[PDB]
């Protein structure tokens, strides 16, 4: 019921069209089964004149009816084809829209292929219910109502005998349908987990071939595929087990009216002909009722598919407070007041984190491998909301300013250099879409990026592969820095941006990058200590604790953790 | 012929299906046969002895159709699922053999849809074909005989409606190939935008281009729905027109039958029995017409499945291949010249250097020169256009892949940490490795201290990609991952990048202490770390710059001098 | 459902002290962070003291120093806040905090909360002559 009223509730703005769908199909329903009756009416009149006389008069009506039925059947499909694809488009858009509001944590823990299956497979699974299936539903009930009226006008008592076995046929259907929903739901989630393994291997197939884990990855696929095969057989049987099983239920009715009506014909209650004609009208009653029951199993099949879609359409979103305020005149006043945060919630990452940064200051942060330097960055990004503490940007709190207006003047380059499938020009256009070629070209030359862009076979309009694998790790990092500077942010963060890039190229950018850094609040995180000594305020973090704070020369003379890192270089 | 081999192992389910189906057809056709004798020979005759004689008998004949019906559904579902399961693993086996150059030809998002949607579409086609494999020709070949038996001359009008019908299905077949192809390409387009948003969601939110990504998916979704309706419009047009041709024949029966019976007075009932039998024909043509729409839908899908096996991968096992279990560690390069693609510039040109067996060799050069590309040629990951690579006195290509890769382990620049557990991730090199062996490898990488601090330890939850642990944490894991297998030829591409200088010394010096007389390759951008290596090889613009000790490289080499001057 | 219950105090002339308990239903004081808040009607929403974990955490306010005595129950799950010598300075609807704690850290003091604003229901105890 939960997804039944939910999925079928998407047809609500198109209710006015659905009434017309019902009207156009009813005409095709009252003329479709009337075809052998239409021929018999003509012959009954032209039984005496044999040929001609009134025969050419009846042929003119017969031809116009079949021409009308063919014109309306195409008309029924055309109006429904657009209506069906609109619901399919709606659920697919709704799935995508929710993902952008849903927190980062979800993406890091759920499989990437699982969402892919939810977008394509799960939406292509509900594509069958939206189409001819809805048309046959309206066609079924009218043929059922059209048969029950013909039934009672011929036989009254015997029509009740055929209707008495109807709730028993529904009773068994309710058991089969529930079992079909029980199996198709499991079929999809297993496929969802299996689809994730496909994306997992494609993104990093080099690692699999090198360690000879190709056999282990094959049996990893086989272990889920065998569970998919075993549950898939049982799901496909239940999907089509109701139609042949209903034949035995129908055959009971054929034997029932032959006995119950046979008892009347013997005692001379109702003539043998009253039962001999009733068998033909009982066939036009059973056929649509079983068709509706078979198409009740298929809706339950789609109900299981729709159930997997609403699982994400019910998942929490990053919401802005109703008293939201847009940040006017951004300068970059970073403020921290005793911040304590836990990433995994099992082990605390950060303990007592506090610092005040003036607008347009150069700030450096360095320490050991796996301390909590990158964690502070994403807290400022508001990817993971503060557990205990206070963070204020430009005098106003992080929670008070809306997520879009807060991130408006924030720029970041990640450890995992991420590149889109789009062109180099469009990738660099991120942040500032209204940036001319003059701004794109000049920025590349300043940070040693243009050197390899012109070297490409296409140039600036070159297509980028999976995570931009067409260029080396160092070249990829340089493009991200250009992308970050092009957006023109007041607050700038460069997380390991100069790790893959060589020390020789780094010196050529060192001064040019610092010349663009002026008038902007900057926070840089990198292990290369001989490139972060230009920073005004330097903070040292170890095991998620602030041990040292102050100028570069002050850290050297004090002889601590900063001194231990600097000396260990050579 | 190629697709037919997948039906061959499950032929038992395919040979038993048309045998039991014939019994189902005759049982359903016997419905008014026993319904006549229960009334005319039972009720009309008077005696109750003949009433129950056909009374209980009608349930018995119905049971044959009921058991036979449900039984057929089991064998059809079992065969279709096995056809899909065996196809997936055979396609997945060819997926693993593809190179980075194969991603450019066949899209990164297209393969995902090909392994599921393209398989699922062809899976239902086998189910549709098996249901009418003996059902459809029995009522068509054995059905036309019934039409001629009632009236031979009246069965002549059916031939006149054949030309527009035979010209209609072929029209759907020819148009079914390009129209349905664009649907299968648009499914990969909607797969692309969702994957682009998923992989790197942090970058999307950082520049507020979520609205830009909202437009990209909407435009791809609009392109998908328009591609579907264009091919499905042909279906909702051919179907009512298919009935319209046989509808003309229905009017033709009265037009022909009227001229037929004028003096005969016997063939009156023959026109009556023909018109009533036409109701079974009218509904059957709609069923066959529905199956034809699934064939043209699966035709575009079958083309995508077949172009997986036909597409020859860049790297495969040699014809004159020999198994090399023992590897000493001899690495050589003769006139090596490589180009990634056809339109690409010379990546590597004029490479001539020999590596000492069991020596730590460092590789240096600027961004975009040819360090990572050169290292891939050792465990066979790219085939050169000119020149040969030599490993253990002989060529690399002429040696079996299972022996070569099974003894030579490499660590990439971009560290990949697969989903599962720490114990499962470290067992990537050696799956048969004991608990003591995997623990000791982590001690060299110094990552062991973080594993014990976790509440679950080695069995802690590890996620796909590597965003479950910090940049340097997964980086330290990848070095130890290769150390479990203990290779004779070890390749390290940017071993220390997200590692602090104190820990950098403990890892670099820690490897030299445990590995004696082992061929090691390390790519470092720092001069003090490069000095520990026995010989340093320099690369610039693909061409070789210098080979030998640091002291000799300061005078003899020019780009290496520029690295030293820039650092200090 | 995760909700808090706040009760205590009537109408006392400035000078006395009132017992105010923050009873938690479906939430234990053994781990979660629950703290009282000095909230005025139509004005700003200040805090009292945010105490968490079974081990205990010492905390007080800055406006009225060392006068808001706190105590925690291990079995009853209640936080008693006895305002030692009341002043008409702090009058209005007081609130408690739900989730955003898990263990023990510092709490200085205001919490996030996505639901409405703060969970516990405002009890008005005006201490004016
Ligand atoms: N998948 C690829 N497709 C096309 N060209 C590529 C690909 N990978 C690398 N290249 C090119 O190969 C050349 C050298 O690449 P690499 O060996 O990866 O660089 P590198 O010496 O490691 O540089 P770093 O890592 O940035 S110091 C460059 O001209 C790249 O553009
Ligand atoms: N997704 C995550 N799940 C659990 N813990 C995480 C996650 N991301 C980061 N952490 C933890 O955060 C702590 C510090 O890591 P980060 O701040 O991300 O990186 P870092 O301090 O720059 O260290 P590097 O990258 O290794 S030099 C570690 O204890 C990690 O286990
Ligand atoms: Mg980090
Ligand atoms: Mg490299």
């Amino acid at each position: 019921t939960a997804t039944l009223r939910r999925l079928l509730g998407y047809l609500r703005p198109h209710t006015f069209t659905l009434i017309m769908v019902f009207v156009f199909v009813t005409v095709s329903s009252i003329l479709g089964v009337l075809s052998p009756y239409l021929i018999g009416k003509t012959i009954a009149v032209v039984f005496v004149p044999r040929r001609f006389d009134l025969l050419p008069r009846y042929m003119l009506i017969l031809g116009t009816i079949y021409a009308l039925t063919s014109l309306l059947f195409w008309l029924q499909g055309k109006i429904m084809l657009t209506l069906s694809q609109d619901v399919v488009f709606r659920l697919r858009k709704e799935l995508f829209e929710k993902l952008q509001r849903v927190p980062v944590g979800f993406f890091d823990r759920t499989p990437h292929g699982d969402i892919i299956s939810r977008v394509i497979n799960d939406v292509d699974n509900i594509n069958n219910v939206l189409g001819n299936s809805i048309i046959q539903f309206f066609s079924g009930i009218v043929t059922l109502a059209g048969a029950v009226i013909m039934m009672f006008r011929v036989n009254v008592i015997l029509s009740l005998v055929t209707l008495s076995i109807v709730p028993l046929t529904v009773l068994i259907t309710q058991i089969v349908s529930s079992q079909t929903r029980k199996y198709f739901y499991e079929n999809q989630r297993v496929l969802g987990q299996l689809n994730g393994i496909i994306e997992e291997d494609i993104s990093g197939l080099t690692v699999i071939k090198l360690f000879t884990r190709e056999e282990k990855e094959m049996e990893k696929f086989d272990r889920v595929n065998e569970s998919l095969r075993k549950v898939g057989t049982k799901a496909q049987i239940f999907s089509g087990v109701l139609p042949p099983l209903m034949n035995m239920v129908n055959n009971l009715g054929f034997a029932l009216i032959s006995g119950f009506g046979g008892w009347l014909a013997l005692k001379d209650i109702i003539t043998v002909g009253t039962i001999a004609t009733f068998i033909g009208y009982s066939r036009q009653f059973t056929r649509p009722l079983n068709e509706l029951s078979n198409q009740f199993n298929m809706i339950q099949m789609a109900l299981a598919s729709a159930e997997r879609i609403f699982e994400i359409l019910d998942l929490e979103e990053e919401k802005d407070d109703p008293d939201a305020v847009e940040l006017r005149e951004v300068r970059g006043e970073i403020e921290f007041k005793n911040v304590w945060f836990s990433y995994d919630k099992k082990k605390p990452v950060l303990k007592d984190i506090t610092f005040h940064i003036k607008p347009g200051q150069k700030v450096a942060l360095v320490g050991p491998t796996g301390s909590g330097k990158t964690t502070i960055v994403n807290l400022l990004m508001r990817f993971y909301d503060v557990d205990r503490g206070q963070i204020l940007v430009d005098g106003i709190d992080i929670r008070k300013i809306k997520r879009s207006s807060l991130r408006s003047s924030i720029g970041i380059v990640l450890q995992d250099t991420i590149l889109f499938s789009t062109t180099v020009k469009e990738n660099l256009k991120y942040g500032n879409p209204g940036a001319t070629d003059e701004e794109i070209k000049e920025a590349a030359k300043l940070t040693h990026s243009d050197h390899f862009i012109k070297h490409l076979p296409e140039g600036y309009e070159t297509v980028l592969t999976d995570n931009g694998e067409d260029l080396s790790q160092g070249q990829r990092q340089l493009l991200a820095i250009t992308r970050a500077f092009l957006a023109n942010p007041k607050i700038l963060i460069l997380d390991a941006a100069t790790s893959n890039v060589d020390t020789k190229t780094e010196k050529s950018i060192q001064a040019a990058m610092w010349k663009l850094m002026e008038g902007k609040t900057s926070i840089i995180i990198a292990h290369r200590l001989n490139t972060i000594k230009n920073a005004d305020l330097i903070i040292v973090l170890r095991d998620g604790e602030i041990v040292e704070m102050g100028k570069h020369d002050e850290l050297i003379q004090k002889r601590g953790f900063y001194y231990e890192l600097f000396t260990s270089q050579y | 012929k190629t697709l037919a081999r997948y039906l061959k192992p499950y032929w038992i389910f395919a040979v038993l299906a048309p045998l039991f189906m014939v019994v189902e057809v005759i049982c359903d056709l016997s419905q008014p046969t026993l319904l006549a004798r229960i009334v005319a020979e039972g009720i009309a005759r008077g005696d109750f002895s003949l009433v129950l004689k056909t009374g209980i008998l009608m349930l018995i004949v119905a049971l044959i159709g009921a058991v036979g019906g449900i039984g057929c559904t089991v064998f059809a579902s079992y065969a279709s699922q096995n056809f899909g399961a065996d196809l997936r693993r055979d396609l997945f086996r060819k997926v693993l053999s593809f190179s980075i150059s194969n991603v450019n030809r066949f899209h990164t998002s297209s393969l995902i849809t090909r392994l599921t949607n393209d398989v699922t579409q062809l899976q239902n086609l086998v189910m549709m074909l098996l249901r009418i494999v003996v059902r459809a020709p029995l009522l068509f070949v054995g059905g036309i005989v019934m039409a001629v038996s009632i009236n031979v001359k009246l069965s002549s009008v059916l031939i006149f409606l054949i030309p527009p019908i035979v010209l209609l299905f072929v029209w759907l077949t020819k148009k079914g190939n390009p129209l349905f192809r664009k649907i299968q390409e648009s499914t990969d387009e909607v797969n692309r935008v969702v994957r682009e948003n998923l992989l790197g969601v942090r970058v999307v939110r950082a520049f507020r281009r979520e609205e830009y990504e909202n437009e990209n998916f909407r435009k791809a979704n609009e392109s998908l729905r328009r591609s579907i309706i264009s091919a499905f419009s042909l279906i909702v047009f051919a179907l009512p027109l298919f009935i319209f041709i046989v509808n003309m024949g229905m009017i033709a029966v009265l037009w022909f039958g009227g001229v037929l019976v004028r003096n005969n007075q016997m063939e009156i009932g023959s026109i009556m029995a023909y018109t009533n039998y036409l109701m079974q024909i009218m509904f059957s043509l709609m069923m066959i017409g529905n199956i034809l729409n699934f064939i043209v839908r699966a035709s575009a899908s079958a083309k995508r499945v077949l172009e997986v096996l036909n597409e020859k991968p860049a790297i495969e096992e040699a014809d004159n291949a020999l198994a090399l279990p023992n590897v000493e560690g001899s690495v050589s390069f003769e006139n090596v010249e490589f180009r990634y693609f056809e339109n690409t510039d010379p990546v590597l040109s004029g490479v001539n250097f020999s590596v000492k067996p069991g020596s730590l060799v460092a590789v240096l050069g600027e961004t975009g020169s040819g360090k990572s590309t050169l290292m891939n040629l050792i465990p066979r990951l790219i085939d050169p256009e000119r020149g040969r690579v030599e490993v253990d006195e002989l060529d690399v290509r002429t040696v079996k892949l299972k022996d070569l890769r099974g003894h030579i382990s490499a660590v990439p620049q971009e560290t990949v940490l697969f989903s599962g557990t720490i114990k499962e991730n470290l067992k990537w090199g050696r799956e048969d490795a004991t608990d003591d062996e995997i623990v000791e490898a982590a001690k060299i990488a110094q990552i062991h201290d973080f594993i014990i601090s976790l509440p679950e330890g080695y069995d802690s939850r590890v996620e796909r990609g590597g965003r479950n642990f910090s940049g340097g944490q997964k980086q330290r894991l990848s070095i130890a991952r290769a150390l479990v297998k203990k290779p004779k030829v070890l390749i390290l591409d940017d071993c220390t990048s997200s590692v602090d200088p104190i820990t950098e010394k403990r890892i670099l010096d820690g490897l030299k202490r445990y590995t004696k007389g082992c061929t090691t390759f390390i790519i470092t951008q720092k001069i003090p770390t490069a000095l520990l290596a026995d010989k340093i090889l320099v690369l610039h613009e693909g061409k070789v710059a210098g080979f030998g000790t640091h002291k000799e490289l300061l005078e003899h080499c020019k780009p290496y001098r520029e690295i030293y001057e820039s650092q200090f | 459902q995760g909700q808090l219950v706040e009760s205590g105090g009537g109408l006392v002339q400035p000078g006395g002290s009132l017992r105010l308990s923050c009873a938690a239903s479906g939430f234990t004081l053994d781990y979660y962070a629950i703290g009282w808040f000095r909230q005025a009607p139509g004005k700003e929403r200040e805090g009292v003291s945010c105490i968490s974990n079974s081990g205990g955490s010492t905390k007080y306010a800055d406006s009225v120093k060392g006068r808001f005595t706190i105590s925690r129950d291990k079995a009853k799950n209640t936080v008693y806040l006895q305002m030692n010598s009341l002043k008409p300075e702090d009058t209005g609807v007081y609130y408690c905090a739900a989730d955003r704690g898990y263990s023990e850290y510092d709490l200085p003091c205001d919490l996030v909360i996505y639901g409405m604003d703060y969970w516990g229901k405002g009890t008005p105890v005006t201490v004016s002559a």
